[PDB]
């Protein structure tokens, strides 16, 4: 009945585009209805707020309500149910009547989908009647009003697709708040850190750059996480007092020490948050978008990738580059989104560079292991693909890595069945929806490009093809040095091993097998070495040049026909 | 009024098949 | 919190959060939150959907109605975080992953469990931690419970002999009958220290929960059952048996703690026999796959079983996966291979060597047709080494006979 | 009718835009953070201090702005007005223009002139060639020089996750296409909707090939609809399509000249 | 559940054989139960009606119910299923109990196949339990009914094979409502047109001949379409009256004119439906099922020798089935047309199909070959599966030498499996026509008598025949006739077949369009258009 005059517009930031639409669609036909009365125009606009969960929908609808000043009727869907089938409609009939009786008025149906789901699956009689009562109540607004003191019903929900189409048709105005951009997140961070003590090194613009895919709720956790880091020094001092009072692992003792006193509360000095604590806070906070379905960042760096300079240049100029400098690349017409289909013989490093790109781009990473999205139920197999891109867009920039993609988009022959074709078509449409300025970088890897659909390789789709093939003799030297370096002979002996004619067809995996064979040959030599020198555990196994000599003899290339993989 | 627990119908699934080739 | 009335169930949850705010500073523990906060998208029921929405409002009332200096923390525990509603999972600012304990953690757990017990001085907890891979904190409790019952084994035989000698059908049925008439006839149990040998016996008796589904029994075959195959035994001992027993030694020279071996050769030469010896002589966990037994008639279930298969081998490392007659599970990817079998080959390609790390899983394959296996599988990283188990020689038949 | 109601609703909001800026200007003059936030704070200040919004009327310039902001419901699913593309946007391809002006453009303009010499309409054209060469561009030029309605619906965009609805969608496609005659249906990347009517098709893709075949028989003579299909692999398309009378005559759109590439670059 | 005395026996026709069985199996154990009572034997008969959809299954069960007069309980299978799993059995248990409580009674389980499906594949618990509930409810009828009165269960379904064999066994009487024949369709048409005013030219036998593959529902639309055409004259007269009363587009005014009067009613003259409107109505109505070709003998030029052979083995034994059957002339299963390609083999088969008024299916060669072991033979069997259902039907196998090659030793196991399937189907009102240009490659078991043992050679025209064909082609599309002689007698048409002459006419037509285009930059088909058409058309 009264506005909630405790949250203001200043407390909600980053919604500048959303607040612009809400000015001419909610505020105006609630306070300046006289102009509409002079104009003679009924306002039947049902304003619907939708977007990712945590974007500040509930808070905004309460901040707007407190600012407009007109009578406000907050409605919570679970609180509508009282304990009787007929009483549920009584609560709804007591809202649309009260708003009409107290027009102009604002109705907020928070979590509308909790009582406005799909009626097709609504088997229960009570559930299907609440939707009918709600939808009829909107027509009464258009009828029982002077066409001047309009009543606007505002509904907020994080699942706009769950609304009954009988209801969503009645909500003409739909406001997609979406996720805030880099400029918007800076505004939120400044707004959030307004009652706190801060240092001078805090660059909120820098903080916004390295928090992609965060929403207003997620940015609140980053501030909250940084506050805890600011109090870390005030806990160690509290721990030290407990240690000095008392003459099991260390963390357990800390709980036991603080459990002891529980009454001798000591003053926490009022320190301020530095910039180093904010960087620590961002790492500790996982955004709500990255909670589910996002793979862990691989441990592979460019130091783990030997040679492949041509592939590295293409990857550092099409994916890693645009992620680091989205403005430098967009000046030369390089859009911050790409689709790359890595292909080549097996064992040559297609997955290795994709794991290095995911790790060297510092961006979000989603990995799909072949036909991981297929499900035995109807529609759920296709919904997984659509939901896959529903989070890749929300967490842009994001890297989608389809490993062994020939199993997910096979050639649409007669022997395909009406289950994977429905997924290939869905995957084709989603790749079309990936905008040039969307921020999704799709990487595909397959070792049999002759079995992958040719429709996936068109522009807009995975139209960029990078060939990863067998290394040359000079190329294997970089790879063999890279492999030996990452496991610890020096580097001059590695050139002799890699340039040997017995490694003519070796791929990247074969060179790794060569090193493992030499390592096993060392241990066999060590086992006999420690039996002649002993009959004390001080034996030193070291990979010697003679171990490489017998490793070259017993290792053959895993690739049979190198030219079999150059045909597509 | 007391809401009782009521069982309902089940979902449908998909089944793969194998087809021979005379060639 | 579930009530029979049409609104009682939601009211109970509203009462929980309102009470906590009234009782601030308060800690709320929602144990098994996935039971009531499942995805309402798939949980197509109005009460279930309105229960989830009431929790969202409750967790927001705490953030606003609590006065300064009196905070309310909402703890929640669930072993299926993927069942949570994303609108609710986002409402937890902190997610803590308590994975399976490591060797250092298991030693600490055993000390905490064996804290109020009369232990012996020969107990080497750092040895017990290394001999129980894949155990969780709940499994280690059963090892201690099994060890305690073993200590009373000598206290039960004495008690049985007391009843058996007090008055003159198999023997175990007699024991129950004697104790059936021995009710309220309490006899003192002299408590004794739990020997270190009882703990080793207790570990064998306790099977960890990760090994209670899909894990095959260890074969009884040993190296005394295998004749000849001296070269094959050396390669298997260096590639699998070696790193399983001494992981530290092989890590020093730079050998990844994972192996892939493809045993191939003419039929009847001992490919399954030596794979059963490795699975038995390595003293590691064993999962045996008998040909194309992972295939399912539903869409995506065949590849789900393969992915779930490695989800068990990885969590119980070191583990040995034996694919007997492997050519039926990884045939060459041709245009005539159909999609049901081609989607399984690619799934096994990503599991053996992909983005994910499978260190601690050792894969053995046996087949009479090595040339019919996909060329991507037969590369270092998936099945790196091929061992030829051919016909015995003249002097090998003597050892075999 | 629904879209024109949105245009009126859009024009009304634009008509009240001037009454908010004037209200904002008064608040600014009273008081010597992003701009939208200030607007809420400025209007929060007065509130009860009601100022009479002047009663203005909608002009024609506001209606023109409203039309641009409003996307008609027909453009949601590929129905579009006559394209703005002329033959001046199409470089070279003189041979293709002559074939199109005698089999498509001609019969659209004079449906009676062609029927006098026993030339039945709806001859059926399958544009094909490498991607990016102007197959959709030339189809937009045909739609504009024919002065007929143009629909650009792609094979994969019409697919829906249900039994029968993919083939039923095609029949509704020609139902509205018929109501707006003359109309040009452009099936882009048609090789994914009609690959080949073999025995191994299942009664889900067969229901779309059979439905599309019947609709192509019904086309042209009765209604003025000329269906155009595009595919880049003229070996993956169904043989039931490329028969005389439905989709016979094949025109290859590709190989741009040097001057056409200059405009694109 | 009272019997509706609405649809009568007169309103259901063509079921004379069906109405004879239903008299001693439904009427007797519902009205004359006393005779069973004296003998003391309950008569429980579950009558099952099955056939193509639209054959008049639902209507028959309601016409019988209204004539018997006993209590009637209509049951629709989908409405039995309720929201709760247990409620579905509740609906069924409230039916078989009601019939027992209200014996004697008639139960109509319309669309029984919607719930009595095969519980084998119906693995869901509810699906497999409806069938069990249905079967138990029928046993209670046999047990708990009195000796005096009987309860008859009538079930209708268009897919009798989908019924659970545990259920189809409970329906002893099965009536397969096939499709009506020419004699039967005449009875249906007369029954439908019984309360209408008709003219004297209406030949119901002619209507039945030219409506093959129609069912009772389809024939109701044909009657409904002709009735609307019969009122077209009554609307123009109605419009003129409104115009004469009142001195915006025309259709809007017509609505406004009729809104004026309303209560003021003027007489509609009682006109009658002619036969020409019935012929127009049939064309406008497309049956749910192929279609008689539009090619007549006026489209076929010359070929008099071929026509006589075709008019004596196929076309004759269709128009007068009794005149030919009087002298022992069985209708040969078909004709094997052979000759060079493009000479009119498909054209004449379409002409035979049109002067025979039967359905036509054309195969353009090896369309039936499949890479699978069974679908290639199933396509041939499905070809004859529809041909029987739409009898009379003409099956035309064009280029049949690729579908039935000679079964020599070098044949493998793919074409032999197709020849055998085709041989058995030809043994099983279907007129199969085959065409091939290499008769030395077709199996000799096909060309035996009873199978396609009649061979008619359709060959290239010499010179006079092309004149008739070119005149025929030009006549059906609108140069005069003197120029057509010059074109056909030109030495450049030496090897032209029938298709080449058709291609020649299209080339001349295209040459006309080129002339119109240049005329409008600075239409009658002229001789100069033929001049450039002769150059650009090859015999191929
Ligand atoms: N732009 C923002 N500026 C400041 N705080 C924000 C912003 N967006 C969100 N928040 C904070 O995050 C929380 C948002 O709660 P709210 O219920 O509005 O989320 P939501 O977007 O509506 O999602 P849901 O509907 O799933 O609850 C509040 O604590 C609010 O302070
Ligand atoms: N340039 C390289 N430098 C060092 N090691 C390399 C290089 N290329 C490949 N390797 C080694 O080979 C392995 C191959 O891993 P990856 O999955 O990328 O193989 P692949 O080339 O993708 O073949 P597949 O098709 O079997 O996946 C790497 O993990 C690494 O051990
Ligand atoms: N080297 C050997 N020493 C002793 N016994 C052997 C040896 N090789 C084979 N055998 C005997 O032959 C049996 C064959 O069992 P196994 O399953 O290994 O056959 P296989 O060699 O794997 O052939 P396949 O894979 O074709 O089944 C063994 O169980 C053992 O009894
Ligand atoms: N033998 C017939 N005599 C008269 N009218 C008939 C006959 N057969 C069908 N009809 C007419 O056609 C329609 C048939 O209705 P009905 O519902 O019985 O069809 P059906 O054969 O049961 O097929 P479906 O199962 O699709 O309903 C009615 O309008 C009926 O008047
Ligand atoms: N006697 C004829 N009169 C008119 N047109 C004919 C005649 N013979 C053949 N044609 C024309 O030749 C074309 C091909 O006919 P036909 O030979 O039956 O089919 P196909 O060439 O496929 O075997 C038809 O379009 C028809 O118009
Ligand atoms: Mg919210
Ligand atoms: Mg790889
Ligand atoms: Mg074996
Ligand atoms: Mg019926």
């Amino acid at each position: 009945r009264t506005p909630p005059t405790k949250v203001s517009i200043l407390d909600i930031a980053g919604v500048d585009d959303t607040l612009q639409r809400l000015l001419k669609e909610v505020w105006f036909p609630l306070r300046g209805g006289e102009a509409c009365e002079k104009m003679g125009y009924r306002y039947d606009n049902g304003v619907l707020l939708h977007g990712p969960s945590g974007c500040g929908k509930t808070t905004l609808a309460h901040a707007i309500a407190g600012s407009i000043g007109v009578a406000f009727i907050p409605v919570s869907a679970p609180s509508v149910i009282g304990g009787t089938s007929g009483e549920s409609e009584k609560n709804i009939r007591d809202v649309f009547d009260e708003a009409i009786r107290l027009a102009p008025c604002l109705i907020f149906l928070d979590q509308i989908d909790a009582i406005a789901g799909r009626r097709e699956s609504a088997n229960k009689g009570m559930e299907s009647r609440i939707v009918a009562e709600i939808m009829n109540g909107m027509d009464r607004i258009r009828q029982n009003t002077p066409l001047g003191k309009n009543v606007v019903v505002l509904a907020a929900t994080n699942r706009p697709e769950f609304l009954d189409p009988a209801i969503r048709r009645r909500f003409s105005v739909e406001i997609d708040m979406g996720m805030p951009s880099e400029r918007a997140r800076e505004q939120i961070l400044r707004s959030l850190t307004r009652d706190l003590s801060l240092a001078d090194d805090i660059n909120f613009k820098e903080l916004a750059k390295m928090t992609p895919g965060y929403v207003g709720s997620d940015l609140q956790y980053v501030v909250k996480a940084a506050v805890s880091e600011s109090f870390q020094a005030n806990i160690d001092s509290l721990l030290a007092q407990a240690r000095a009072k008392h003459p099991v692992s260390q963390p357990q003792r800390d709980w036991l020490l603080l459990e002891a006193h529980r009454d001798e509360e000591v003053s926490w000095p009022s320190t301020k948050i530095t910039m180093e604590q904010f960087r620590k806070a961002v790492s500790l906070v996982q955004p709500a978008s990255k909670r589910e379905g996002f793979s862990t960042i691989p441990d592979t760096t460019w130091s783990h990738v030997g040679a492949l300079e041509d592939v590295r240049k293409k990857l550092e100029m099409s994916i890693i580059g645009p992620i680091k400098n989205p403005e430098l690349f967009t000046r030369v017409g390089i859009k911050p989104a790409a689709g790359i289909l890595l292909w080549g013989p097996p064992g040559c490093g297609k997955t290795l560079v994709a794991k290095a790109v995911a790790n060297e781009s510092k961006a979000n990473f989603i990995s799909i292991k072949g036909p991981e999205l297929l499900n035995k139920y109807v529609g759920e197999s296709e919904r997984a693909v659509r939901q896959l891109f529903s989070r890749a867009k929300s967490s842009a920039p994001c890297i989608l890595f389809f490993d062994q993609m020939d199993a997910l988009v096979p050639r649409r022959d007669d022997s395909l069945s009406d289950a994977s074709a429905r997924v290939v078509n869905t995957l084709l449409t989603e790749l079309d929806g990936v905008g040039d300025r969307s921020g999704i970088y799709v990487i595909g890897a397959t070792n049999r490009p002759d079995m992958i659909d040719e429709a996936i390789r068109r522009p807009g789709r995975l139209g960029t093809s990078i060939y990863v093939g067998l290394p040359s003799a000079e190329d294997r030297v970089k790879i063999l040095k890279t492999l030996y370096r990452n496991t610890v002979t020096t580097d001059a002996d590695l050139e002799k091993v890699a340039l040997d004619l017995r490694c003519t067809g070796f791929s990247g995996a074969d060179l790794g097998n060569l090193m493992q064979a030499a390592a096993q040959a060392c241990l066999e030599r060590v086992y006999t070495q420690r039996q002649q020198k002993r009959k004390e555990e001080e034996i030193e196994p070291v990979i010697t040049m003679e171990d490489w000599e017998k490793a070259l003899n017993e290792v053959k290339p895993s690739v049979k026909d190198p030219e079999k993989y150059m045909h597509s | 009024v007391v809401v009782v627990v009521v069982v309902v119908v089940v979902v449908v699934v998909v089944v793969v098949v194998v087809v021979v080739v005379v060639v």
